[PDB]
């Protein structure tokens, strides 16, 4: 209940961190398979 | 979990939710796990997208760990603040801002051979009060040899541009003979250490005054803000933000198995755990356990 | 040798993450004295296996490097935990690379693409992409040849570790990224860069790197 | 039964760099013709070659690739 850590009671809360990172799961592995298929 | 890319750029970061996964990945492999295999592919066009997005998870937390030294007498919290931001980019993987601002022009003008478009490619990149003082001092060159100045430099016709720019950076302030001397060095180490303290001297005067008016102009905006919010009556204010706070959990709320939806709502939890823990004793605190 | 025996009796005063770079230290500076490599890492191995996740993987590749060169044996859970935290801290090495040790590596492994015999560009830059071979604790090492059985690796070190006065000679830490490759199985040539870029040409790069393959394995 | 064409490349091909270029253009045309060349240099493509056929372009250069890869990139960004 109370008195929870230090180690994560360090953390910034309302940062991105995961709207960046659900961007680049799903840009990375959507864009590897561009590349590996691409003809002019 | 970390995918073994995000866990990589985490070792150096110091950030609280990545140096809680380095140490829950790090006592995996005290507990006879096999770590897997570094990529050995994903060409230089992937590879700087990856960098690109994984540096910008270890800035993220890193930003909003660094107290802003608003309204602060002096230049030393605002040498704090800039710091701060250093070995924070040197940890998220970049280099210095001098060396990684200067790659940005040779990456963006690999290819423009006149000097007119290095000043049209690099234009997000530099002032425009100092691209259009630089276009000035182009056209009265552009007049002189009634030719396109290349971007080639031994070219005599280069150098009666590049003396006449080289006027223009003592005007704007920063002693060019003196950066110039920096990047190319000299022979023996100890005048290259005078030219050093000279180069450091205006470079600490060159960030502490982008931090500033990056702190000036934070200023402006909150007392800007404010100002707004105090012509307005209290319950004007009260149920504009308790809208503002409705349509910003519904925001989370119907997102949901996302990972950024359900550490948000954690942490509106973590906000409320912060508001109980100081009613219990407010002389104290929250609760830290120790 | 006053230094290291010093270290003998007092290692009980130093800190876990102390008596890694003390032992750290030890083995790039070539110590043999054993009596020391007990005790230090008589610090370090309790404290691992009490929390493994309290050094930070800067400091627990320090110790793969200390516990290889002097050769002083670890426990199989910290030894084998450790080991894997060098292949950890070598990506991170390589992951947030300078840039300009990019440009270098990639112009070391063009030009040692070039001594095994390429003359044209796209015989070069496929050269290239094979040399990327996987270390066996994980790593990516990026110059990493085969002939047969036997592995030449070569180690492109810019100047970040090199020493900042005249002389200019690679630091010590490059002793440890070679020992550690050598015990795996690979002959490190090292190239520096305050040698390798006062070359005037691209073939003359290739016999720079390939007098320094035949220095350290002759048969190449 | 020839086919007239001029490749814009980066650098000045080698010899290995022309027959690798030759027989991945030979795909472009439907048939058992052999494209001549033409050579010509524009370092303003960032390395590949473009294929002027005259009625026809194909833009195999890398100076196009990346140009395509951030357009590609910034779509997806501003969906997801």
């Amino acid at each position: 209940a109370d008195a929870k850590a230090l180690d994560e009671l360090r953390k910034p809360k309302f940062s991105s961190k995961y709207l960046i990172q659900h961007v680049s799961q799903k840009l990375i592995p959507a864009v590897k398979e561009w590349e590996k298929s691409y003809q002019p | 979990a970390v995918s073994k890319k995000e866990v990589l750029y985490f070792l150096s970061s110091k950030d609280a939710e990545s140096s809680t996964a380095v140490k829950s990945y790090l006592k995996s492999l005290y507990a006879g796990a096999q770590v897997e295999a570094t990529e050995t592919d994903a060409s230089e066009l992937i590879a700087q997208l990856e960098k690109k997005y994984l540096s910008a998870q270890v800035v993220e937390p890193g930003v909003h760990n660094i107290a802003l030294p608003l309204g602060e007498s002096g230049s030393a919290p605002v040498k704090r603040y800039a710091a701060e931001l250093f070995n924070l980019g040197a940890q998220a993987g970049f280099e210095c801002p001098f060396i990684e601002v200067s790659k940005k022009f040779g990456q963006e003008t690999a290819t423009s051979e006149t000097v007119k478009d290095v000043l049209n490619k690099t234009k997000s990149y530099v002032s425009a009060d100092y691209n259009a003082a630089l276009n000035e001092v182009l056209s009265s060159v552009e007049a002189e040899i009634n030719g396109p100045v290349l971007f080639d430099g031994k070219t005599e016709g280069f150098k009666k541009f590049a003396a006449k720019a080289k006027a223009v950076a003592v005007s704007r302030g920063l002693p060019a003979d003196t950066i110039l001397a920096y990047c190319a060095g000299s022979a023996n180490e100890d005048a290259a250490d005078k030219v050093s303290k000279e180069f450091f001297t205006w470079f600490e005067s060159a960030y502490t005054a982008d931090a500033a008016a990056e702190v000036k102009a934070i200023e402006a905006e909150a007392a800007s803000i404010l100002d707004r919010h105090l012509a307005k009556p209290v319950a004007q204010i009260r149920k504009e933000q308790a809208s503002a706070y409705a349509s910003l959990l519904k925001r989370a709320e119907t997102a949901k198995g996302a990972k950024w939806a359900e550490k948000y709502l954690e942490d509106v939890k973590a906000v409320q755990w912060f508001d109980a823990s100081v009613a219990e004793a407010p002389a104290s605190g929250p609760k830290v356990a120790a | 040798k006053a230094i290291v025996d010093a270290l003998k009796a007092s290692a009980g005063d130093l800190a876990p993450a102390q008596a890694v770079e003390a032992a750290y230290g030890l083995a790039l500076s070539g110590a043999t004295d054993a009596e020391a490599f007990k005790a230090l890492f008589g610090v370090v191995a309790p404290a691992i296996e009490k929390a493994p996740d309290a050094l930070e993987v800067s400091s627990l590749a320090q110790l793969h490097v200390a516990s290889t060169i002097s050769g002083a044996k670890l426990p199989a859970a910290v030894g084998s935990f450790v080991a894997k935290a060098f292949g950890l801290a070598a990506d991170a090495a390589r992951l947030k690379r300078s840039s300009a040790e990019s440009a270098l590596v990639a112009d070391v492994a063009a030009a040692t693409a070039v001594a095994f015999g390429a003359q044209y560009r796209p015989e070069v830059a496929s050269a290239v992409a094979s040399y990327v071979k996987t270390a066996p604790d994980g790593s990516v090492l990026d110059i990493a040849i085969t002939k047969g059985d036997a592995k030449v690796l070569v180690q492109a070190v810019p100047s970040s570790l090199l020493t900042s006065t005249t002389p200019a000679k690679p630091l010590g830490h490059v002793a440890a990224y070679s020992k550690v490759r050598e015990a795996q199985g690979y002959a490190v040539a090292v190239v520096p860069a305050n040698e390798f870029e006062a070359l005037p040409d691209q073939k003359a790069k290739a016999q720079y790197v390939l007098a320094a393959i035949k220095k350290v394995a002759p048969s190449f | 039964k020839e086919v007239y064409c001029t490749v814009i490349t980066a650098e000045p091909l080698d010899k290995l760099e022309r027959v690798e270029l030759t027989k991945k253009a030979e795909k472009f045309v439907d048939a058992g013709f052999k494209l001549v060349m033409q050579e010509k240099i524009d370092k303003k493509l960032l390395g590949g070659f473009v294929i002027e056929f005259s009625d026809r372009r194909v833009d195999m250069s890398t100076a196009k690739k990346v140009e395509e890869f951030n357009n590609f990139v910034n779509k997806l960004v501003l969906s997801i």
